[PDB]
RNA sequence: AUAACCGCUGAAAGCAUCUAAGCGGGAAGCCCGCCCCAAGAUGAGGCCUCCCACGGCGUCAAGCCGGUAAGGACCCGGGAA
RNA sequence: CACCUCGAUGUCGGCUCGUCGCAUCCUGGGGCUGAAGAAGGUCCCAAGGGUUGGGCUGUUCGCCCAUUAAAGCGGCACGCGAGCUGGGUUCAGAACGUCGUGAGACAGUUCGGUCUCUAUCCGCCACGGGCGCAGGAGGCUUGAGGGGGGCUCUUCCUAGUA
């Protein structure tokens, strides 16, 4: 009796709203549905995930100070080329990209990984692509 | 925003009010507008131009009658105006009057594989006490367990020239419509009949 | 003791409106919002407006006088709220008046130039005293302070710009 | 947009207080602005214009072979490259 | 102290090339002053950029000349010898003082004294070849993201006014 393995499955699609919701709490569950640790047939090395669309990015909120307090680092290749931005300064900017890069390090690392986080797919403000399922879910 | 298509002439003086004034020619000739770029198809907003209206057909099959005025199409059509939106086609050199302030991009003329002093202006080793071969070499390039390694915009020799260059707030001498030329001073990049393009200033606009 | 958080306002000319957040008030002068706190209820009463605290905790009964308060400044508002006098001392030092707008001479190579900002009223009743007049306090109590800091009193000297009332002072000097 | 700082309005604390809720000023510094690189940005973007949807086997998941088409290369005369 | 390195981790100083820190020398912004003005003092913010040329000594440092907005202090194997130097130190010659009967010896001095063409990898400057960018082409261009840059003085008007 070996165990159970999925042969190829259908992409179920998702979508989810993000106004009002936390930050790394709803960064969680999106992480959990890209790995589909969800799905009862779950294999570590394959992903079968749930492709995931987010809307209303802009409108995350998150608690304490980190508006302002939290700051995003790059170091580019060069003398005092680490770049420092708060937050309150991404969203203005690039709103989302702050709840894509929470998923990004919630997700594995390595081939595998870096494929999951294609298939999140994040929005600002209402609407997206209407072209698959995607069920709301909340 | 203003701009026009050129070649670099020549320079020469231009005696203005009993001051001598070096000026370089820039030929600017007529610019026949072949397309225009809307943030409705686009999302920026320019012109394409082009210039230079030679070949009799080198042109082959992709091209623009689309256009049309694209009639006589040009050998170079360096394009983008970034935002200006001309009045009707075909911008002349009517375009500056004289005491405008203008920049300019054009290509540097190619050093090739060029020294550090020269393209650093680095200051070399002594020609002569102990010297051994330094002379015209870059020194020191790093410290030394830690890092462990060069940074990485490390001044060194490699090509030099043959790239973008845009000097800016030149003053517009003189413009002479008959010819299409163009007089300002100094410092335009590159050689004679090599384009430029030519814009209003970043001091005010 | 007997802290100022919670007696009660008065009524007249104008209206209150308790929204969740903000309170309208709306007065024979004009109408303000007063942003208030979400939580702590505000409750409008016969010819009075009250406003109580959920908790006994430093941070509503902080939140407490300043909601009160908050509130009456804006009733006070709607009705003659400008005051805000400033009288010019000094000799080269005058004001003047261009349309809405201020002009200064207070020892600068120039004269300086001030714009009255939206619900500002400018007034140079003599060129040595200026008026400030508004609906908004704060708003008020900032274009004053803004006009007073161009040339503010000096320490030597009377010269200057001075809050009325406002007492002058002596170092000596020299 | 901020630093130190200067203020407004303002409680807790009847007074007072630039601060606890707010707001305004405020640096050669910060983010933009200027100049240059830049879609291997595998998140490989967009616009204009071209050529076209053959013939056989693979009766199918990609293809395959032969000419092809738009176009390129090659070779040659050269170049402030 | 004696922990890696004695089947080798080249040692002072210079030069070249920098990069970082800020406990800031200057420039910018500030509070206090026993701040009249000008000019200082002290303390706070600030690392963007700047931070001279000589005499002496191997010198670092220091002293001095002449200037300056200023003539900052540190770190990077007391940064940097497969980058250079080789004056110092630090082999073998020779001398002085001194010590030793002596051979010899001295963080004492003196003069002299071999510094090794070829870069595999990483890293860095440049430049191509390949494939990818799921129809192929010729043009044109958006800019995510990077990099560069970022100094300062005198005089004059305001006004010989405050
Ligand atoms: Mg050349
Ligand atoms: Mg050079
Ligand atoms: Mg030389
Ligand atoms: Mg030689
Ligand atoms: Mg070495
Ligand atoms: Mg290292
Ligand atoms: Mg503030
Ligand atoms: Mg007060
Ligand atoms: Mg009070
Ligand atoms: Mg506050
Ligand atoms: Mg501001
Ligand atoms: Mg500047
Ligand atoms: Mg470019
Ligand atoms: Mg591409
Ligand atoms: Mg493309
Ligand atoms: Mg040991
Ligand atoms: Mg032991
Ligand atoms: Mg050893
Ligand atoms: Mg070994
Ligand atoms: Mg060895
Ligand atoms: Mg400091
Ligand atoms: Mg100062
Ligand atoms: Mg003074
Ligand atoms: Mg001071
Ligand atoms: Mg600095
Ligand atoms: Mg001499
Ligand atoms: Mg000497
Ligand atoms: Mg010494
Ligand atoms: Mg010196
Ligand atoms: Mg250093
Ligand atoms: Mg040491
Ligand atoms: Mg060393
Ligand atoms: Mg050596
Ligand atoms: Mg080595
Ligand atoms: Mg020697
Ligand atoms: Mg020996
Ligand atoms: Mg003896
Ligand atoms: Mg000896
Ligand atoms: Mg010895
Ligand atoms: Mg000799
Ligand atoms: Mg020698
Ligand atoms: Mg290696
Ligand atoms: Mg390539
Ligand atoms: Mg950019
Ligand atoms: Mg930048
Ligand atoms: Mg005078």
């Amino acid at each position: 009796m070996k165990t159970y393995v999925p042969k190829q499955v259908e992409p179920r699609w998702v979508l989810i709203d993000a106004e009002g919701k936390t930050l790394g709490r709803l960064a969680t569950k999106i992480a959990t549905l890209l790995r589909g640790k969800h799905r009862p047939d779950w294999t570590p090395n394959v992903a079968m995930g749930d492709f995931v669309v987010v809307v209303n990015a802009d409108k995350i909120r998150v608690t304490g100070k980190k508006l302002e307090q939290k700051i995003y680092t790059r170091y580019s290749g060069y003398p005092g080329g680490l770049k420092k931005i708060p937050l309150e300064k991404m969203l203005a900017t690039h709103p989302e990209r702050v709840l894509e890069h929470a998923v990004k390090g919630m997700l594995p690392k390595g081939p595998l990984g870096r494929r999951l986080f294609k298939r999140l797919k994040v929005y600002a403000g209402p609407d997206h692509p209407h072209q698959a399922q995607r069920p709301e879910k909340l | 925003m203003k701009g026009i298509l050129g070649v670099k002439v020549g320079m020469t003086r231009i005696f203005r009010d009993d001051r001598a004034v070096p000026v370089t020619v820039i030929l600017a000739g007529p610019c026949p507008v072949v397309q225009r770029r809307t943030p409705e198809k686009d999302g920026y907003t320019a012109v394409q131009l082009g210039f230079l209206p030679q070949n009799p057909k080198r042109v082959n099959r992709p091209l623009k009658g689309h256009f049309a005025k694209a009639g006589v199409e040009p050998v170079r059509i360096l394009r983008e105006i970034r935002d200006f939106n001309p009045e009707g086609d075909t911008v002349t050199v009517e375009i500056f009057k004289p005491g405008e302030r203008v920049d300019v991009t054009g290509t540097s003329k190619g050093r090739g594989f060029a020294g550090v002093m020269k393209r650093w202006n680095f200051a070399g080793g002594p020609d002569s006490h102990g010297a051994h071969k330094i002379h015209r070499h870059p020194g020191s390039i790093g410290n030394r367990k830690t890092p462990g390694r060069v940074y990485k915009g490390k001044k060194m020799a490699g090509h030099y020239g043959a790239e973008r260059v845009t000097v800016m707030n030149l003053e517009v001498v003189d413009v002479i419509p008959e010819e299409n030329l163009l007089l300002v001073k100094g410092a335009v990049p590159g050689p004679n009949g090599g384009l430029v393009i030519v814009r209003e200033t970043k001091k005010a606009a | 003791s007997r802290i100022g958080r919670l007696p009660i306002p008065v009524p007249k000319g104008v209206s209150v409106e308790v929204a969740p957040g903000r309170v309208k008030v709306k007065g024979p002068k004009g109408e303000l919002e007063v942003p208030v706190s979400p939580e702590m209820r505000v409750v409008v009463e016969e010819g009075v407006v009250r406003v109580e605290r959920p908790s006994d905790e430093r941070r509503h009964k902080s939140l407490h006088g300043l909601t009160r308060t908050l509130i009456a400044n804006a009733v006070k508002g709607v009705s003659e709220g400008y005051s805000k006098e400033l009288l010019i001392k000094g000799i080269g030092y005058r004001a003047r008046l261009v349309g809405r707008a201020l002009e200064l001479t207070v020892g600068f190579s120039h004269p300086v130039v001030v714009e009255p900002p939206e619900g500002i009223t400018f007034e140079v009743p003599e060129p040595t005293r200026v008026r400030v007049s508004g609906i908004d306090k704060q708003k008020v109590g900032q274009v004053a302070a803004n006009i007073r800091a161009i040339r503010k009193p000096s320490a030597y000297h009377e010269k200057g710009i001075y809050y009325a009332g406002e007492p002058v002072r002596l170092k000596p000097g020299k």
